[PDB]
Parts: structure tokens; sequence; C-alpha cells
């Protein structure tokens, strides 16, 4: 079974931190751009961070400086370090590749609440 | 590119014979191409099986299979028939495999080359105004965008037969895709609609265009086709006077309103069919230069080069009868038309490796600055009587 599985959500006291991990089993995170997204109840799913195959990172304004995206090639997993969190960060968090993104395929996501 | 499977198949025909034995190549680049006999040693996307959907059937003939593809905004179907059900299996299988192979390599490639393109309109936005066409898999209607008052053509296809504006063709004289959206059961393509009127009407009212007027429209057609042929690797195969309109300023628009497919009577307009298309021979870029020849003959003579109300006799004329010209046509125009209407595509103007360049170098177009044609820097010989003016 080919898929992405997010883990590491939960409740945390605002201004805390959290590491989310996206375990690709059946996919090679090394050959793909990977991004992190989030979606909250009334809102549209929000692109958060990307890491190209070179390793080049990039982040959307609401999270610049607070979150870091990293790729563990050896562990076929992407990670999102969440620092100095805020209620406005509360959401379900998803990771994904380009192809799955355009086909609207998503793993289970992990829920985070501040 | 290597051959992946090859052999004989009966190819369904739409014009003359119905079923014709053809020798087909399936190549790892997706091209699935039929030939009158085993061919003895640029590829057109028209013949690609990529993103095809395959279906098996038993009518009319047993052991038939259908390839169905969305080509830009058009659903096209290629129908085939073999002798045994096992034979079919090997073919549909060979085709799926090449096709999956292409999807696979491609997805892998864009997954690896995506560059923060990892980002994440409906029926009610529009006023129906007039059916433009109807067909197997959908319809084309004239609509008014409610928010803006602007007029568009909306192609509405049935989503089941199948299952993008950033991938437009940047040529001024082709129909541009404005929006593309899907409903619960439909796939919708909103495309520009010229409001300079139908060139078929303008030609009718005027009886004939002068050689200089035809020269202007031809240059613009030649430029749009050079672009399709060389930038996109596609043949239009649909050139006819009724698929030419004018924009507000008088420049050509080639329409993209076709659905299903053409062809006792024929379901469309057969007077523009090239010989090799009628014979279901293999065809390439040169079919569009034949259509160019028929269109410009009609413009400069005020009548078709071959007509009969019986399509059978018409077909005979197209394949067999030599072109005749009105007395008032000059030799440069006669030279271009007779070279575009060569029945053998290999000896047609434009049918060599140079393609459009041969036509732009013909003496009929001497003095045309093709860079200015492309940039709409040429001055239209006729400005239609009109932006959102429903004049036509
Ligand atoms: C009997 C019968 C009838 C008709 C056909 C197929 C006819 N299709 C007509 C066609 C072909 C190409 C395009 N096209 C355009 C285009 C052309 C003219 C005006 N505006 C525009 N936009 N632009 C593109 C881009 C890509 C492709 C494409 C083609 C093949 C495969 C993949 C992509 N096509 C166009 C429009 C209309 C067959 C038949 O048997």
């Amino acid at each position: 079974q080919v898929q992405l599985q997010e883990s590491g959500g939960g409740l945390v006291q605002a201004g805390g931190s959290l590491r989310l991990s996206c375990a690709a089993s059946g996919i090679d995170v090394r050959i793909k751009t990977m991004a992190w997204y989030r979606q909250a109840p009334g809102k549209q799913r929000e692109l958060l961070a990307s890491v190209l195959v070179s390793g080049s990172t990039n982040y959307a304004d609401p999270v610049k400086g607070r979150f870091t995206i990293s790729r563990d090639n050896a562990k076929n997993t992407v990670y999102l370090q969440m620092n100095k969190l805020i209620p406005d960060d509360t959401a379900v968090y998803y990771c994904n590749t380009y192809g799955r993104l355009r086909r609207d395929v998503w793993g289970p996501g992990t829920q985070v609440t501040v | 590119v290597a051959i992946v499977k090859e052999g004989w198949l009966h190819k369904r025909g739409k014009y003359i014979k119905t079923w014709r034995p053809r020798y087909f190549l399936l190549k790892n680049d997706g091209t699935f191409i039929g030939y009158k006999e085993r061919p003895q040693d640029a590829p057109l996307n028209n013949f690609s099986v990529a993103q095809c959907q395959l279906m098996k059937t038993e009518r009319p003939r047993p052991n038939t299979f259908i390839i169905r593809c969305l080509q830009w905004t058009t659903v096209i179907e290629r129908t085939f028939h073999v002798e045994t059900p096992e034979e079919r299996e090997e073919w549909t299988t060979a085709i799926q495999t090449v096709a999956d192979g292409l999807k696979k390599q491609e997805e892998e490639e864009m997954d690896a080359s995506a560059e923060h393109t990892d980002m994440e309109v409906t029926m009610n936005e529009f006023e129906y105004l007039k059916l433009l066409g109807k067909g197997t898999f959908g319809k084309v209607i004239l609509v008014k965008e409610k928010a803006t008052g602007r007029y568009y053509a909306m192609k509405i296809l049935k989503k089941e037969v199948i299952v993008r504006v950033l991938q437009n063709s940047r040529h001024p004289f082709l129909t541009a895709l404005k929006y593309s959206f899907q409903t619960h059961d439909r796939l919708c393509f909103v495309m520009e609609y010229a409001n300079g009127g139908e060139l078929f009407f303008h030609l009718s009212r005027e009886r004939v265009f002068s050689e200089d007027r035809a020269r202007f429209y031809g240059a613009e057609i030649v430029s749009a086709l050079d672009y399709l042929h060389s930038e996109k690797n596609v043949v239009y195969r649909d050139l006819k006077l009724e698929n030419l309109m004018l924009d507000k300023d008088g420049h050509i628009k080639i329409t993209d309103f076709g659905l299903c497919k053409e062809g006792k009577t024929f379901c469309g307009t057969p007077e523009y069919l090239a010989p090799e298309v009628l014979e279901d021979n293999d065809y390439g870029r040169a079919v569009d230069w034949w259509g160019l020849g028929v269109v410009m003959y009609e413009m400069m003579c005020g009548r078709l080069p071959f007509y009969n109300q019986d399509h059978e006799k018409l077909f005979e004329l197209i394949l067999m009868e030599e072109i005749r010209f009105p007395r008032t046509l000059g030799p440069e125009a006669k030279s271009l038309l007779s070279g575009l209407l060569k029945k053998d595509p290999k000896q047609r103007l434009g049918g060599g490796s140079e393609d459009a360049k041969e036509i732009m170098q013909h003496r009929f177009f001497a003095g045309i600055v093709w860079q200015h044609v492309y940039e709409k820097k040429l001055s239209p010989p006729f400005k239609p009587q009109v932006e959102t003016d429903t004049r036509y």
C-alpha cells in the first residue's frame, strides 16, 4: 500500500512547540517536492511549507520563522517543526507530493490545537 | 523511440469503406499510427494513446475496441476490430502498458521538478444564449458571463466519457481557453468567442475576396498553423470557412467548437476533406495545408473547388478531378492553390520537412513580414461593424 501518514498532533499550550512527521511508505520522498498544509473548520486548505529535492525550503508568510520543514532521506519521512504556536494555528495538518496534490489524494492528517 | 507492438488491424473508417485493413505501430512514446502497408523505415500528438481510456465492445463487429482521448477540448474516439478476442487482449494490454508507462514517468518527473507550485467559476456564473453545436459527448453553447457581460463559448462535455488555462496556446489567432471547470457530472471549457462575425457570412455577402484580402487572412491562418504544427506538434485537421471568424478589429480567429467527429449522408461538412483523409491513409501536417488551399480557393473564387450535393460524387471529385480555376485568377494565386491542392500529400506545398516555411516562401506571400503577422501588426483590410456589441 502506497501512502503518506501524518502523526504527532495533539493539544499544546500556546507558545509551545510540536514536531509533525509524515511517513511515506510506497513513495520516495527523495525524488519529490514535499509540502505541509493545514485546514481549519470553516477555511480552505492552506499551503504552509515546501522542501525541493535539492533541499531548498520555502514558507508562507503566516509561518515564516516559526516552523521549519526538513526531509530525512534515510528515514523516508518529512518533518515540520512547529515553534511558538498560536490558536490561529489550530487545524488538521497534511503532507503531500505534487502528484497527489493535483489528484486531491490526502493521507489521514494529524490534528493540532493550541 | 522503439516499437512496442505492431501488426494488422481493421480500422473503422468514417468516409468511404467503413472497415479497412491497416498495419499499426505502437511505440513507447505513445504514438499509435496506422499505415496502408508495413512501412519501410516529427510525431503528432493526434496519434498519442497517452491518457487514453480503452473500452471493449462487440457491436457492430465482434472483437472491437475503442480508444477514447480528450485532445485539448475535444473528445476523439478511434475504433478498431481484430479477428480473435485474444488478439484484442494483447492490443488493449500493450496500449494500457505504454500509456501507464507514460503517466508513470511523467508524474515522477513533475513530482521531482515541482518548485513551490505545491499550492492548493460555476454554471450559475453564466447566461445561456444559443446552442452552437451538439454532439455525442456534450454541447457547445453561446453564453454571457453574468459578472462582466462578456460573451464566451462554453463546451460542456459529459464527465464520464473522459474520467488547464495555464497550458494555453499563446497564439493570437487560435481560440484561447478562458476558464475550465467541472460540475458533479460535467466538464466545462469556457473559450473566447470573436464578435467580428463569421467569415463564412462575410464571404457570402461580398461574393469574393480580392487576392490581397485573401492574402491577409491566409497569412494569419498560415501563422496559426505553423504554430500548432511546430510548437504543439498537432494537426488541426478541421480547417473550413465556417470555422473562421473575425474579432472586433478584423483579425482571424480559428474556432475550437468541434465535438464528437464527422462522417446515406455525412454528419458534417465534407467538402474540405483532404484525399488522404478520405482514403483513411496515414496523414500528417499536410492535411491542414490542403484545408488552407480549399479555404483560399473559396475566398478568391467565391465557390468551392469541388462540390456536388452527393457526397459520393464529391469524394470522387476530391480524389480524382483536377483543379479548375476561374478566368480572373492570377498566376501567383493559381500557383499557390494548385500546390496546396496537390492530391498526393508528399508533393503538396507544405508537405515537405519545412512545413509552413514552404508556404510562407511562396511568391503569393512575398513581402509578408511573418513577424508582423504574428504580432497583429498587419492592418486588417476589413473592420467588422462593431467589443460586447452583439452586432453579429
Ligand atoms: C472526423 C474527425 C473530425 C475531427 C477530428 C479532430 C478535430 N480536432 C480539431 C482541433 C485540433 C486541435 C485543436 N487545438 C488547438 C486549437 C486549434 C484551433 C483553434 N484554437 C485552438 N485552441 N489548440 C490545441 C492544443 C493542443 C491540441 C492537442 C491535439 C491533440 C492531442 C493533444 C492536444 N489541440 C489543439 C483544436 C481543434 C477528428 C476526426 O476523425
